[PDB]
RNA sequence: ACCUGUCUGGUUGAUUCCGACAACGCGUGAGGCCUGGGGUGCAGCAGGCUGUGCGACGGGCGGCGGCAAGCUGCAGGAGG
């Protein structure tokens, strides 16, 4: 069957603006739209749609027999937090900031491992992780907006990321999923207190 | 006159190593230097010292992105724990935009234009 | 309830060390400071107060410590130099203590005024007596002793001889040096971010605080070798002395000066320096019988009147 | 001598290419739990690059 | 072939550095350095001599620039 969306799930994403798209949309993104604002053109994405290709990408990190073998990466400082409380929690391996180029490629740096996956916020904040990641037949799952490239992109999670509460929205639910899939903790998860960590306050 | 590499790197080093036995005084800044390094040149160290101060005045205000000190991010987790005023108690019945609610029209709650 | 009255001329660089002495009829204030020279301070009659006395500018470096003597007879003398040295004020002319390795830090003159302790930054603090005589030196010969530089050290008052030790790893080691062991080391009033900078004795000799690098001041009396209280503070106090005839103690740091009362341990007064310098640092502030007087980072030394 | 076939496809994956990516997925439980068995899955390189592979992937994991 | 590294910009006497960056790390040169010059601490000895150190680093302050590098004025100082 198909899993359904938690009221408190779904409570946290109409408040991220996450559902708040773009004004414009590719091709390839018009299956993720039931909608567009006629008043503010901007795009309303499927929130079925964006809850399955979580569980989707859930899927594909939990099929790596090591979840640190995973490099999650994010340029901008919005989710600098977001991607340092996925990886407490998830046990991967964090990438902040600019991803220094050859970072998979070039052998004489070896400041992280050897990715089998790659998570990306943003194909245009990291276009550089997502092109180093086909050098070296590294998957890449990527949280794509409407207006976003998606080209070497393998699971498009589409959702906003030009909020600050957005991708700490996303990382967070991302991260649900993941000890859901394990059954490690199941959606008895009390938001009140767990995602703030996620978010970027300053 | 500007430093080099070989100094700024080193101050970089120093500041990081040791920073809470260092201090804003350039003379009791160098008196550690001696102290803890080996330095064989006597303006060398001055060069060097110099810049621990020029660095340690800019971390008191903690203004530098790259180095990172024990204290300094025990400190920041305080201010990252902020009394979460977060939204979802503070909405009540959700005002969703006229389209945005019949997205939701299979499961729904809280309905406001 | 402090009053600043007044302000003398002074240095053209930081003031380390005050002191002052019990004269007939006549009141000395020593001041040393980071320009290699130390000057001498009359305080009696208002015009004769505030004006230069005597003058020692033969240092190689800073004198980074001080030492009037009780009596008045002599000025023992902390230099950054290395070399410590006993000055006879009245003559001008002064010994030399040769047995540091480098950059003496702190001084003191026992009540009877027969030995003189001197500590450094190599690790040691080596005690003099009036002659130029290194009598014993006390590295790591004795067990429990500091591992860094001595920043601060003075002598219990009504104690014989007991020398207390402030230090870098922020242990204020206390010892007998009758027969040469140490009696005690604290830790933030139990038995290098932690360091403190300076101590003082009360006038009863029971009565100790020592502030730190640690935005912290410990008030601990010796006797017991129990903490009497703590007190907090802003930015990482340096300056340090207690009040005379009450039970009364003054601290003073990067920018302020903190009065805290030891028996109600509670703040009676604060006064701040911002007025005056940017750079200002309070180093070494020392009370008298009339009133305390502070001496600052810039170069001037000012005067308050405490109610 | 054996090449992979890309699965989505159908043509053999191309003689050394970086950009082809192996793919493993879980099978999923009836409640959502992970299985120990794997999906597994083979992508040419080109279908990445044109930004095909997602679209594709989506409804054959709609199955 | 070559290019990037070795740079939009800012900076420096300096490819000196800050910084953004398909580059990352290094190395020469530059700097550091060595000699003389001024200030004085100690020591030794006798148009005074020569050992040993200290002393300045652009440190402090004000204004520009701010991940800034730095520039510039003044104080202090024998010396900027």
């Amino acid at each position: 069957k198909e899993i359904e969306i938690p009221e408190d799930f779904v409570k946290a994403i109409i408040l991220s603006n996450a559902h708040l798209g773009s004004t414009t949309a590719t091709t390839n993104f018009k299956q993720y739209i039931y909608g567009r604002r006629k008043n503010d053109l901007i795009h309303v994405i499927d929130i079925n749609e964006m809850w399955k290709k979580l569980i989707i990408a859930a899927r594909l990190f939990v099929s790596i027999e090591d979840p640190s073998s995973i490099i999650v990466a994010s340029n901008k400082k919005f989710g600098k937090r977001a991607v340092l409380r996925f990886c407490s929690e998830t046990g991967a391996t964090p990438l902040i900031g600019r991803f220094i180029p050859g970072g998979f490629t070039n052998q004489v740096i070896n400041d992280v491992k050897e990715s089998r996956l790659v998570v990306v916020s943003d194909t245009y904040a990291d276009k550089q992780t997502v092109m180093e990641a086909s050098y070296v037949n590294t998957p890449c799952i990527a949280f794509c907006n409407s207006d976003n490239s998606l080209s070497r992109v393998d699971v498009v999670i589409p959702m906003n990321n030009r909020s600050p509460l957005s991708i700490g929205c996303g990382f967070y639910l991302f991260a649900k999923v993941i000890k859901y899939i394990k059954g490690e903790e199941s959606f008895d998860v009390d938001v009140r207190s767990e995602i703030e960590l996620y978010f970027y306050r300053d | 006159r500007v430093r080099n590499s070989n100094v700024k790197r080193a101050a970089k080093n120093i500041v990081e190593k040791y920073f809470p036995k260092l201090d804003c005084d350039f003379h009791h800044n160098k008196r550690v230097l001696e102290s803890v390094t080996e330095i064989q040149t006597k303006r060398f160290k001055n060069q060097i010292a110099g810049y621990v101060t020029h660095l340690y005045t800019r971390v008191e205000k903690g203004k530098v992105k790259k180095i990172f000190i024990k204290k300094h991010e025990e400190e920041r987790e305080r201010r990252e724990n902020m009394i979460p005023s977060s939204s979802i108690m503070d909405t009540e019945k959700i005002e969703v935009d006229d389209i945005t609610m019949q997205m939701i029209k299979d499961y729904c709650y809280r309905g406001n234009y | 309830r402090l009053n600043e009255v007044a302000t003398f001329s002074g240095h053209k660089d930081a003031v380390m060390a005050l002191g002052t002495c019990e004269t007939p009829d006549a009141k000395l204030l020593f001041s040393a400071s980071r320009d290699r020279r130390v000057l001498g301070w009359s305080l009696g009659e208002g015009a004769m107060f505030g004006r230069i006395v005597k003058e020692f500018t033969k240092h190689g470096h800073s004198v980074n410590d001080v030492a009037v003597a009780r009596s008045g007879s002599f000025v023992v003398s902390a230099g950054c130099d290395g070399l410590g040295r006993i000055i006879d004020v009245q003559s001008g002319e002064r010994t030399l203590l040769r047995g540091h390795e480098s950059d003496l830090t702190c001084a003191a003159i026992n009540c009877q005024e027969n030995k003189i302790v001197t500590g450094s930054v190599d690790k040691t603090l080596r005690l003099w007596n009036m002659c130029g005589e290194l009598q014993h030196t006390f590295d790591a010969a004795i067990e429990c002793a500091h591992e860094d530089w001595v920043m601060c050290a003075e002598f219990r008052p009504l104690d014989e001889n007991e020398v207390v030790s402030g230090s870098v790893d922020g242990t204020v080691k206390v010892w007998d040096i009758d027969a040469r062991v140490v009696k005690s080391t604290f830790f933030d009033g139990c038995l290098g971010s932690f360091a403190v900078r300076a101590l003082a004795l009360s006038a009863d000799g029971s009565c100790c605080a020592y502030g730190g690098s640690n935005c912290k001041t410990y008030i601990l009396n010796l006797a017991e070798s129990e903490a009497i209280a703590a007190f907090e503070t802003d930015t990482p106090v340096s300056a340090l002395a207690f009040g005379l005839t009450d039970v009364i103690l003054a601290c003073g740091t990067q920018d302020k000066i903190y009065i805290w009362d030891v028996v109600s341990n509670c703040l009676l007064a604060v006064a701040d320096l911002s007025a005056h310098g940017k750079r200002v640092r309070c180093r070494s502030l020392v009370w008298t019988t009339s009133n305390l007087i502070a001496g600052l980072g810039n170069g001037k030394i000012l005067v308050f009147e405490f109610v | 001598f054996e090449q992979r076939i890309c699965t989505f496809t159908g043509r053999p994956i191309p003689h050394t290419d970086n950009a082809s990516v192996q793919l493993t997925f879980v099978e999923l439980d009836s409640d959502g739990r992970a299985t120990d068995k794997v999906l597994i899955y083979n992508v040419c390189g080109k279908i990445r690059k044109d930004g095909t592979i997602d679209e594709i992937l989506t409804n054959t994991l709609a199955q």
